[PDB]
């Protein structure tokens, strides 16, 4: 009959809140030097400890859209990348006029590159001295308004002055490890067949997340993590055709892209103490960069795609073409190979259809033909807003390779024609969320609240 | 059951191992001004229910019976389908509307039988 | 009453509502260092006070009798008129000069005092 | 004695005075960034060990017995040998190993402990 | 002008060598070696302890 409240204090109760989360990362990052990088000079030592620990029954909810926490990391990058830039040269002097040699040839079907002669500061502020430095051509545009051949002016120089990265910092994506602090906790959903919302079947705790690579691209998603299950289709929405549309694949794609150009570094003074490196001459022959990509392997991948695909747009067909056009910049897979930006066409990739039969390897002519795209190389970067936008990429001397996984593809949706099934898809990106989201759709934050209340048959015995 | 492995699972497995999860309130060091500003959050959250808790009379840890009855207006229930087969994590949720006249209750009560200690101890 | 109506009132009045004013240690979110500096002052400042009223053994909230005596020489007062018509606010600026003496009084006592609770307990 | 003045004294001697050192956790004022993490790890420092001696329920300040025995094997010593010519700062080195065992012990004694003091009161 | 930009230091800012006092934070000590014999290594005969250097 007689029941008296009692207080319990430590209790396992939780409300999904917001909260700042620290960085982390693996021991081995801290060999290297200060500013060389974040991973190391600007994230805290840990071993991803305590280890995982299951929870037996839990009722649970999710949205990986509205998530803050791929918010939060879009700010701690951007943030993050102005504070990089800051202690290097931010060019200026290079607004000068540049004077470029008219080369014309029967269509070579190799780009050229543009070599060109300006004036520079030598050692003292008063003489002046010329110089030349090769430059790619998107970076280099036209000055007059007449139809004049002779001269031209870097890209820039009209929006900001762009800041040279200085070499002794790299562009590798070293993971990062995402912990939350104390008092807070994340639930990270294990279920295998999660789709991005409604309730989870199986949960889990864990005090840091594992292994998220900082890496950006437009179209294609690379060395990302796998899924466990069917090649599962995301969207926030599909009434709305806009909302983007994240594909995440099961098993990988090799795909290798290389500049086979061997360029060569030039060390140009600009005013005391700094320097401005550019190309100085191309040795050997001059050749075409590219990505390959195994042939039957992607289009067992694409009708992979469609087998899941199919199911949200029933009765109608999964046909694929190119993206819709436009800026170079939004068209184009783009990416770093190791400290060049490329800027791929992908028109060769997305160019087929699907009848709902699943085909087999054979018959193959030889399996180790690739289809193969063709890549542009600029060196004036523009990426993101906020951040002081304009970088200039310094040249890295020899040739490189950067040999990745495809893992997931960016995909969007033109509108309905004629009541008929080939409504096409195209890929497509630009908002980084998106990138970094396809990684966190696992994890969600927590508050927990450990002051509870309730009865029980036991009086003060005051 | 570490941190949260006690959820879910019923408010008498749940009443042990409160120590493992009062544990738990350390964590971090800095770059910038975010983390230490972590800290700081941190510290005056558990500091607020510290000294909260602590008002109740409840200076014995962590488990405290108080002299408050229950009115049975907020849960009309028996003591076993409480506590026998429910678990805490939806319980925090079902009592959740009702906390502030609860919690003046704890204040009050206290706040008045403090004084007591004094009076049944002046007859000396 | 609140945060300070208590005050000017007599010492009887004010003698409750302590816990009004126990409760109000806390404010604030930060722009800029200064706010983070008044925040992180304002908990080592408690911190201060509730570290350093438990030596004296007043782990008991916040009235608590000690054996210490009162000598009648600091006041030379009835506890009538300490008491009746007397207030707080005016009571800590009489008695502010004596303060150092009364300090280390209540530190010692509690310090010989704790032993003696092993020394009637070891008996068994 | 003030801040370490009883160190290298016998442990009987050092027994005394805990309360000169439990005072002395308090200082500074700040320029730049590096003084306030000094700050805020103090107060962190401290709080840990104040929250985590009250789970053994010594909430009585500073000297508290439990109910654990001592395993012989640890010191495998008589209580004169330990206390009447040892002193405190080399004994902290000689009992160095073996902390993790006893202060599980001395957590999961008072986790238990604690019920029974709902069961010795549920009876009225 | 071959290594970088020199900064004039303000003329109304000093170079003298006003003495420092370091002074550990609260929870920490300094114990000073009070020997007059130290010779840079191995144990001290004599300690102090001071808050501030
Ligand atoms: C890219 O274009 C730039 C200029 O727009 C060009 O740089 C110039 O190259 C020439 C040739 O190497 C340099 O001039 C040489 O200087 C040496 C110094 O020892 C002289 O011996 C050379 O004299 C011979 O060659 C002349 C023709 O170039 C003859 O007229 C002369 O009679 C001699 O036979 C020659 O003068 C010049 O200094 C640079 N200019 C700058 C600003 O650096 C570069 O070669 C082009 N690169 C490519 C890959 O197209
Ligand atoms: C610069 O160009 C040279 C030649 O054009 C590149 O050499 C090639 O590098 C690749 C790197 O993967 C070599 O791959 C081989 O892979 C097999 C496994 O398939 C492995 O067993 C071999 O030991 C080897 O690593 C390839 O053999 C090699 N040569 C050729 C002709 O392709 C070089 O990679 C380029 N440098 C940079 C920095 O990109």
């Amino acid at each position: 009959e007689n029941l008296w409240v009692t207080v319990y204090y430590g209790v396992p109760v939780w409300k999904e809140a917001k909260t700042t989360l620290f960085c982390a990362s693996d021991a081995r990052a801290y060999e290297k030097e200060v500013h060389n990088v974040w991973a190391t000079h600007a994230c805290v030592p840990t071993d991803p400890s305590p280890q995982e620990l299951v929870l037996g029954n839990v009722t649970e909810n999710f949205n990986m859209w509205k998530n803050d926490m791929v918010d939060q990391m879009h700010e701690d990058i951007i943030s993050l990348w102005d504070q990089s830039l800051k202690p290097c040269v931010k060019l200026t002097p290079l607004c000068v006029t540049l004077i470029c040699s008219n080369a014309t040839v029967k269509n070579g079907t190799v780009e050229e590159m543009k070599n060109c002669s300006f004036n520079t500061t030598t050692e003292i502020r008063d003489k002046e001295k010329k110089e030349y430095a090769l430059f790619y051509k998107p970076d280099i545009v036209p000055l007059s308004e007449t139809n004049n051949t002779s001269e031209y002016r870097l890209i820039n120089c009209n929006t900001s002055a762009c800041t040279q990265a200085c070499p002794k910092v790299t562009f590798e994506p070293i993971p990062i490890h995402y912990c939350a602090p104390a008092g807070y906790a994340i639930l990270k959903c294990n279920d295998e067949t999660f789709n991005g919302t409604g309730p989870c079947s199986n949960v889990s705790t864990v005090q840091c997340t594992h292994g998220i690579r900082p890496v950006v691209s437009t179209q294609l998603l690379l060395n990302g993590s796998l899924a466990e299950k069917e090649i599962v289709i995301r969207s926030e929405n599909l009434t709305n055709n806009a909302k983007i549309i994240i594909v995440h694949l099961h098993t990988p794609v090799e795909i290798v892209c290389t500049r086979p150009n061997n360029n060569t570094r030039k060390s140009v003074r600009i005013g005391p103490g700094q320097t401005f490196y550019a190309t100085g001459d191309i040795i050997g022959d001059i050749k075409q960069a590219h990505c390959n990509i195994s042939e039957e392997k992607w289009n067992d991948t694409l009708q992979k795609v469609g087998i899941e695909l199919q199911k949200h747009f029933p009765n109608k067909t999964i046909k694929y073409n190119q993206s819709a056009g436009g800026d170079m910049e939004i068209t184009t897979h783009s990416f770093n190979c190791g400290g060049e930006f490329f800027y791929c066409n992908t028109s060769n990739l997305f160019n087929g259809t699907y009848n709902g039969t699943y085909i087999s390897t054979n018959s193959s002519a030889n399996s180790t033909s690739t289809i193969t795209l063709q890549c542009r190389i600029k060196q004036i970067i523009n990426m993101w807003q906020g951040v002081g936008r304009c970088m200039y990429a310094p040249p890295i001397a020899g040739n490189i390779t950067c040999r990745s996984n495809i893992t997931g593809l960016l995909l969007t949706r033109d509108g309905g024609t004629n009541s008929n099934e080939t409504e096409t898809f195209r890929p497509a990106g630009g908002d980084m969320r998106d990138n970094w989201r396809s990684e966190l759709y696992k994890y969600k934050v927590v508050k927990i609240e450990p002051l509870g209340v309730a009865p029980t048959r036991c009086k003060r015995r005051v | 059951l570490g941190f949260l492995g006690a959820a879910g699972s019923t408010m008498g497995a749940a009443s042990m191992t409160l120590t493992v999860q009062a544990r738990n309130l350390l964590s971090g060091t800095v770059w910038g001004i975010k983390q230490l500003q972590a800290r700081v959050l941190a510290v005056e959250r558990y500091l607020r229910d510290q000294q909260l808790l602590g008002i109740w009379g409840c200076s014995g840890k962590l488990i405290c019976c108080t002299n408050v009855p229950w009115n049975s207006s907020w849960s009309n229930r028996n003591l076993s389908e409480i506590w026998d087969n429910m678990t805490w994590l939806q319980w925090d949720k079902e009592i959740s509307n009702y906390t502030q006249i609860i919690y003046g209750l704890l204040e009050e009560s206290q706040n008045q039988q403090e004084k007591n200690e004094q009076d049944l101890l002046a007859l000396d």
